[PDB]
DNA sequence: GCCCTTTTATAGGCCGCCATGCCGGGCGCCCGGCCG
DNA sequence: CGGCCGGGCGCCCGGCATGGCGGCCTATAAAAGGGC
């Protein structure tokens, strides 16, 4: 069994429950921004611990920028909790988490283009534009990022375990090329 | 734009924040000269403060602040009336202040009076005066001179671009907390009339403040509590405001907060500064519960955090005028604390620690139990069971609360302390000890548990241990954990820990802390649990004996010096020491016993070792083409791991390999493989030993790491042996070479424990063996022993001045480094260990063992007293040494000394003035740093000794070796007394400095660093006190000193000083100013920089100085015949075209002085070789110097002066290098200024200045300039900035007081 | 349906200009020769 | 003694070459509602 990869960041959808004043909440505080000619959402951050808010105003948001489930968790109930300060009423109703993203290294570089032929069916080298293989699997669905310097980054997953199952599956194939 | 505008845009536009801070001082200063420029520097800054910026609205606040402060109070010999506020015009009235939005192009465009008129409609508008939340399109000397800018200020409070609202917050504040008293006063009302005119003033700015303080919510969340933007800042300005408004108007105004409160922060803007009125009113001050009865159950924490930092004055006076209200504060703070889930506490902390300091009182028991007689539930024996969730929150100041509140309930005592003493807290505060990582909160901890089991103690240690057994064990093994490396930690495991972050100690990643701090995590359980097994009964320990058995027996490392220091805990409280004889025979094996065959801390050593030794077995042998599987090959096992065989490797395993397997390699591979491989093979062979040596190097060390605290224990229990030698020489090792700071203050202790056994024991010997040991060690740093046998041939030398010159020539390989450090530590050791053997015994310390006094004494006295003899003055004898090493003694053990031993020293005090005149600098060397060391800490009798022996005869020329030590032992005092020297200026600033002027090589370099560091300490800001506790005889009005440092510090304090000679030319004003700073400079062999405006007269002030100070020296060698007036002539430099000039300015306005100029045909200049003399003055352009230096470097000269100096500048020009040489009793740089924007120019021209004052290029390239230049770039940084500033300035205030700049206009 | 924004790993190139390091043209100055 | 000149140098400042360290752009994941 391979070496498991350390996550690095968590992207969670968050309902809010009721119906905003965009335009409203821009000129309230200072901590926010809201521009349909720039974008849909409400951009806002905090520092406790560091993240963004997306913020749409149906009644719910994309929240990101947390290392670990907990911490996305307490990140998007304070965030609940300041939208309850603002002066409409809103409750922490749903959450859900996805894209987890990451990261895993490996002492010996890999040879891109041997993998590329190898999974020419499943993978993608393009030297090109990026300096990195897409590596593309199945079961479960996950985008592998597969770097020449020995390093693969995990995206798409839900769980921890997704990533774990995709760096074991992939390894074997590393192994192979060094 | 002028320049007031150029001194104005730097307050937005200034690189660093220092520089705008000299800006707005440079404002104050012109407002001080000129007071009629108040308002319009007013209405300069005053715009800044609608800027974007955060920095640059404050900055024009500050410098609004500052230039006020500078104007005098204002005497001449509409308002919204107070009452007519109430909730609806501010609630369902008046208009909302929040963001700015669009620029109001429409308004803005008008007159700023009709704008102001028009704001004044919408402001009335906008408070809620009409019935209605109205739209915009409805509106589409003789008096206070502050009063149109007061009005503009005014109406800024309520702009909805809220930078606006911040920074004329600021501004307005800057007005009325100066001029407070003098707002709204006007002609015609009397002062006594328009006093009232002020009051009611006042109460429409407090009127409209209230309105603000409601009205605008702007608000930032982006942090978790402080979300406060500009509503604090109001409120501070209002409590700034609240101290000039009169009583009535204050009951006023805190009707309306207290309705307004049912701007929470205003009412602590009140307590701030009426707390007074607040007892006096008697009424007035139950508004400051009432808020908290009303506030502190709110679910809102944005004014949780706010609520306690009104309370903490109150409850002194109110517990006799409303006792009643104290009970229920006291309950409803404890119900909003209990909230657990809640994910704050600040403020909680401190309503904590003002219930803590209430609890020293007997009345708050009383207020305890009259609420305990109704519940048990609010009483004290069941409530403080809600402290211990908090005890691992995340902030750390609400963790040293928790301890400290803790410790103050703990205080409480009586029999109702039993109904939380149960082993609950027992355990808790334990399990907060064992990982925690600040070092205040194990500080306040330690104290708390001690207290704690005392108290429980005091009934008996059987229910004590009956608290603790059922949770004992796992907490011991907690205690007697592991310790790693970095990246292969060893975790804990959380079952262990009862439940009422740390997931750093929890995994032990030990590679976010240094060790230090998990072996300071480890001894606060220690000493914790050292009190509590010392106070159980005996009995019940057989568990914990067998705990501390496996421990001492264990493969584990870390657990044989746990146990070790565990056990000394445990005796060093024992009734009887003999209690802990049960650990005799294991601890002494321990010191005595063969240490393991493995270390398990160390099995990532041993793995490291064997894979980067197999990396190359088996790379060499198959480069010989030979790999074979019964080969030599390290095992697969390595010991120390779990379940290793005996055979495991281990690394006598790779001894014997490296031993002989490298020649059998050699051997092996000899056809041909072994002459392309043999550069690899020494990198390996290298590599091998570098590990191996690692490793071994580990273990001893962990070996003597072991054995310290082995001997610790040994030496607590008072066992001592009868064959001390392997005691005291582990001792002794490991105080030379313990590794960890922790450890070595433990040994500081066990052998100033053991020295004082020895005495009880009355074996003198080994005692004598190991102080004598002690000592001796401490010579060790090359920096404070400087070893005989190899400097001991210098003479004439300045022997101290060397680590500037030659000993960082030293590190020219890793095993100087390595000595260097292993110095470092040894000392750091010995220290502590003479410093505590100095304690304990104190006024009877030289008494208790003699032979410390012996060896204190014998050196100095038996080679000193006399004269040296002949082998006590050859380099290479066996005395030599040890004069140096007894003044190393003395120069060490002094600030340690009792005040009864003073008698001693001031004995040797004769003996070190005496040496320090010795021909042997050696023996200089260590006499300056004693002489420093006895003036610094024996301040009476060393000052005295100093001033009336070593100082007076500074002057005298006769004896050199007496004059190098004259001024090194000044040089050692300012070093060692720091700033501490400054109160006695007044015995060394001028006859210090009177070295600089008498030619002597070396002496000249260390006197102007001296005089450096002296000019450095004098304060640019304060004066001199009186010296503390000095005779008369000493000081006996010595003001030439006070002059000195006078004109030093200001040149306006300089004496007038007309020509003395008959100069043609006379002094103007500005050139009488220039002739007194020459004066000055003249007067004390000082030398410096004019750097006057050509307009003004340049040569004239320093031909007259140069002529004065001829004539002077003409006119006192006929009064005195003094050689230090000795003929020579004036030597000046200058550009070649501007010769002439010079040589006819001097024969206008001095005729008398004859020239000679060193110039024409180059024959001319070949036969002047000789003739120089035979004129006053000598005239020389840069380039004619430049060749024949050679030649015109044989005479001194009297003056030497630059008069287009700023060639000079290079660091590396032959011209540069070829002025330098000179040598003369005067000399003086003449520029058009000397900084120019730039701080690297001025190096060059100090050093011409003088010789070592600033420093050489090694410092000021590395330590300043560059990082000066870097930082101050825009591009280069951020952070550096005001740092580089201040160092600026601080180059400013060194190089300020020798130079004198004036501009033409002056 | 394509493109818009957010955040985290990322890798190398694409471009950028600051301080840095440089040294050639030219400065001022000297000066060995020869002129009168 | 008095002078002009070609040849002379250490040395400073300008234009130039240049690279450290920097945003930006690729991959480009995945919500969301949006613009068009």
């Amino acid at each position: 069994s391979g070496i498991t990869p350390t996550l690095q960041n968590i992207v969670a959808t968050v309902n809010l429950d009721c119906r905003l004043d965009l335009k409203t909440i821009a000129l309230h505080a200072r901590n926010a921004e809201y521009n349909p000619k720039r974008f849909a959402a409400v951009i806002m951050r905090i520092r406790e611990p560091k993240t963004t808010a997306l913020i749409f105003a149906s009644g719910k948001m994309v929240v990101t920028g947390a290392k670990s489930e907990d911490d996305s968790k307490l990140a998007s109930r304070k965030y609940a909790r300041i939208i309850q300060k603002l002066g409409f009423n809103a409750k922490f109703t749903d959450f859900k988490i996805q894209n987890i993203v990451g990261s895993c290294d490996i002492k010996f570089p890999i040879r891109l283009e041997g993998l590329a032929s190898k999974h020419h069916n499943f993978s993608s080298y393009e030297p090109e534009l990026f300096p990195g293989l897409i590596y593309r699997m199945i079961k479960p669905k996950i985008v592998l990022l597969i770097f020449v310097s020995g390093k693969i980054v995990l995206t798409g997953a839900k769980v921890r375990e997704e990533i774990y199952q995709a760096f074991e599956m992939i390894y074997p194939v590393l192994q192979d090329f060094r | 734009a002028t320049r007031l505008d150029r001194l104005v845009t730097i307050l937005e536009t200034g690189s660093t924040r220092l520089i705008r801070d000299t800006a707005v001082n440079q404002l104050a200063d012109w407002q001080k000269q000129h007071p009629e420029e108040l308002f319009n520097l007013l209405s300069r800054v005053v715009p800044y403060l609608r800027h974007k910026d955060w920095e640059t609205r404050t900055t024009a606040a500050k410098a609004i602040g500052k230039i006020i402060e500078n104007a005098p109070l204002y005497d001449p010999n509409n308002f919204f009336r107070l009452e007519s506020l109430d909730v609806a015009t501010i609630v369902k009235y008046g208009r909302p202040l929040l963001r700015g939005g669009p620029v109001d192009y429409n308004l803005a465009a008008l007159d700023p009076q009709k704008r102001l008129a028009h704001l004044k409609k919408t402001l009335n508008g906008r408070l809620g005066l009409l019935g209605r939340v109205f739209e915009d399109e409805e509106m589409p000397g003789a008096e206070w001179p502050f009063e149109r800018l007061c009005e503009f200020l005014k109406v800024d409070l309520f702009d909805p671009q809220w930078e606006t609202r911040h920074g004329a917050a600021m501004g307005l504040r800057e007005v009325i907390r100066v001029h407070g008293a003098g707002a709204g006063r006007r002609r015609g009302k009397t002062r006594k009339e328009n006093n009232d005119l002020n009051r009611q003033w006042l109460d429409d700015l407090a009127y409209r403040l209230l309105c603000v303080l409601m009205l605008d919510k702007f608000t930032d969340y982006s942090s978790d509590t402080s979300v406060a933007p500009i509503r604090e800042t109001v409120g501070q300005t209002l409590g700034a405001v609240l101290r000039h408004i009169s009583v009535e108007s204050v009951h006023a105004i805190y009707r309306l907060l207290y309705c307004m409160v049912t701007g929470m922060v205003g009412l602590r803007y009140v307590v701030a500064v009426r707390k007074d009125l607040l007892l006096q009113d008697g009424d007035m001050i139950d508004g400051v519960v009432r808020c908290v009865m009303q506030g502190l159950g709110d679910i809102d924490d944005d004014v949780r955090s706010v609520s306690a930092a009104t309370l903490i004055p109150m409850a002194k006076e109110f517990v006799m005028m409303r006792r009643s209200a104290l009970d229920s504060l006291i309950n409803i703070v404890w119900e909003s604390l209990s909230n657990l889930g809640d994910d704050l506490s600040a403020s909680t902390g401190k309503i904590m620690d003002l219930l803590a300091t209430l609890c020293s009182f007997p009345e708050v028991l009383e207020a305890m139990k009259v609420s305990a007689s109704q519940d048990e539930e609010r009483s004290f024996t069941l409530l403080v069971p809600r402290l211990y969730p908090f005890l691992r929150h995340t902030i750390t100041s609400v963790r040293l609360a928790v301890l400290k509140a803790l410790m103050t309930f703990a205080n409480l005592g009586g029999e109702t302390s039993q109904g939380w003493l149960n082993g609950r807290i027992l355990r808790l505060i334990f399990q907060n000890i064992i990982v925690e990582r600040d070092q205040d909160t194990l500080n306040m901890s330690l104290e708390l548990w001690t207290t704690l089991v005392r108290r429980l103690a005091a009934r008996d240690p059987a229910i004590l241990a009956d608290e603790f057994e059922a949770h004992a064990e796992p907490m011991m093994q907690l205690a007697l954990h592991p310790i790693g490396v970095p990246r292969h930690p060893i975790p804990m495991n959380p079952a262990l820990f009862q439940k009422p972050v740390d997931g750093h100690m929890i995994q032990g990643e030990v590679d976010l802390v240094g060790v230090d701090v998990l072996i300071r995590s480890r001894i606060s359980a220690a000493k914790a649990m050292g009190l509590i097994m010392s106070f159980i009964p005996t009995p019940r320990l057989a568990s914990y004996d067998t705990a501390v058995l496996q421990a001492l027996s264990s493969p584990y490392a870390s657990t044989q010096l746990a146990a070790a220091m565990v056990i000394d805990e445990y005796a060093k409280n024992c009734s009887t020491p003999e209690v802990a004889s049960r650990f005799i025979e294991p601890l002494q094996k321990i010191i005595d016993l063969e240490r393991p065959s493995h270390y398990r801390d160390l099995v990532t050593y041993v793995q490291r070792v064997r894979s980067a030794s197999q990396q190359l077995i088996n790379l060499f042998r198959d480069h010989g083409k030979v790999s074979q599987g019964k080969l030599p090959t390290l095992a697969v096992v390595v010991q120390g791991e779990p379940e290793a065989g005996p055979g495991a490797f281990s690394i006598a395993n790779a001894e014997k390999v490296v031993n002989e397997d490298f020649e059998r390699l050699k051997r092996l591979m000899a056809p041909g493989q072994r002459l392309i491989a043999l550069p690899q093979l020494n990198e390996a062979r290298e590599q091998t030993v570098e590990v191996i040596e690692e490793a071994k190097a580990a273990k001893e060390a962990r070996d003597a790491r072991i054995k310290a605290a082995a001997a610790c224990a040994l030496v607590a229990m008072k066992v001592l042996p009868k064959k001390p030698s392997p005691l005291i020489k582990a001792i002794m090792d490991s105080i030379k070479t313990e590794e960890n700071q922790e450890l070595q203050s433990r040994s500081a202790a066990t052998i100033a424990r053991l020295v004082q056994l020895f005495t009880e024991s009355g074996r003198r010997g080994p005692a004598e063996k190991v102080v004598a040991n002690l000592v001796k060690f401490s010579c060790v740093e090359v920096a404070e022993t400087p070893e005989f046998p190899i400097h001991a041939h210098k003479t004439n030398v300045i022997l101290s001045m060397q680590k500037e010159e030659d000993r960082v020539d030293h590190p020219d390989a890793v095993k100087y480094a390595r000595e260097a450090k292993a110095a470092r530590i040894t000392r750091r050791g010995a220290k502590e260990a003479l410093e505590i053997l100095s304690k304990n015994f104190g006024a009877e310390l030289l008494e208790r063992v003699p032979t410390l006094r012996t060896f204190m004494e014998e050196p100095l006295v038996r080679a000193f007293s006399g004269d040296l003899p002949p082998e006590a003055r050859d380099p290479e004898n066996a005395f030599g040494q040890e004069i140096v090493d007894a003044m190393s003694v003395i120069r060490t053990m002094t600030p340690t000394l009792h005040p009864a031993l003073h008698p001693f020293v001031m004995q040797q005090v004769p003996l070190v003035i005496k040496a320090l005149r010795s021909d042997l600098s050696v023996f200089r060397y260590m006499a300056a740093k004693c002489m420093a060391t006895i003036c610094s800490v024996i301040t009476v009798d060393g000052m005295t000794a100093l001033v009336e022996k070593v100082l007076p005869s500074i002057n005298n020329p006769l004896d050199l070796s007496f004059r190098q030590g004259a001024i090194e032992v000044i040089y050692h005092l300012i070093a060692v007394m720091g700033d501490a020297i400054l109160p006695y200026v007044i015995f060394l600033i001028v006859p210090v400095l009177g070295r600089m002027s008498d030619s002597d090589n070396q002496i000249r370099l260390i006197a102007t660093t001296s005089f450096a560091t002296l000019v450095k300490l004098v304060p640019l800001e304060a004066g001199i006190p009186d010296p503390p506790g000095l005779s008369e005889e000493l000081l006996k009005g010595r003001d030439r000193e006070r002059t000195f440092i006078a004109q030093l510090l200001d040149p306006k304090k300089i004496e007038p000083f007309k020509i003395p000679v008959a100069i043609k030319a006379e002094l103007r004003s500005y050139q009488q100013e220039g002739v007194n700073w020459l004066a000055f400079l003249n007067k004390y062999h000082l030398h410096g920089i004019l750097c006057d405006d050509m307009g003004l007269g340049k040569t004239l002030q320093t031909i007259c100085i140069v002529a004065s100070d001829h004539h002077q020296r003409a006119e006192e060698f006929a009064r005195t015949g003094a050689p230090e007036v000795r003929k020579l002539p004036s030597l000046i430099i200058c550009p070649p075209t501007l010769s002439g000039h010079w040589q006819q300015e001097i024969k206008t306005y001095a005729p008398f002085l004859t020239v000679t100029a060193y110039v024409g045909s180059p024959a001319e200049r070949r036969a002047m070789k000789d003739s120089l003399d035979k004129t006053d003055i000598v005239i020389t352009s840069y380039d004619v110097c430049r060749n024949d230096i050679d030649v015109i470097e044989k005479y001194n000269w009297n003056y030497c002066v630059l008069d287009q100096g700023h060639l000079i500048k290079n660091p590396k020009a032959k011209i540069t290098l070829a002025v330098k040489r000179l040598t003369s009793n005067h000399r003086l740089i003449l520029t058009g200024t000397p900084i120019q924007n730039n701080v690297l120019e001025l190096w060059s021209l100090f050093d011409f200045l003088m010789p070592g004052f600033l420093g050489a290029e090694k410092v000021f390239l590395d330590r300043f300039a560059k990082p000066i230049a870097n930082s101050r770039y825009s591009k280069a940084s951020s952070k550096e900035q005001e740092a580089g500033a201040l160092a600026i300035e601080a180059l400013h205030k060194q190089v300020l007081p020798f130079l004198l700049r004036r501009l033409k206009e002056e």
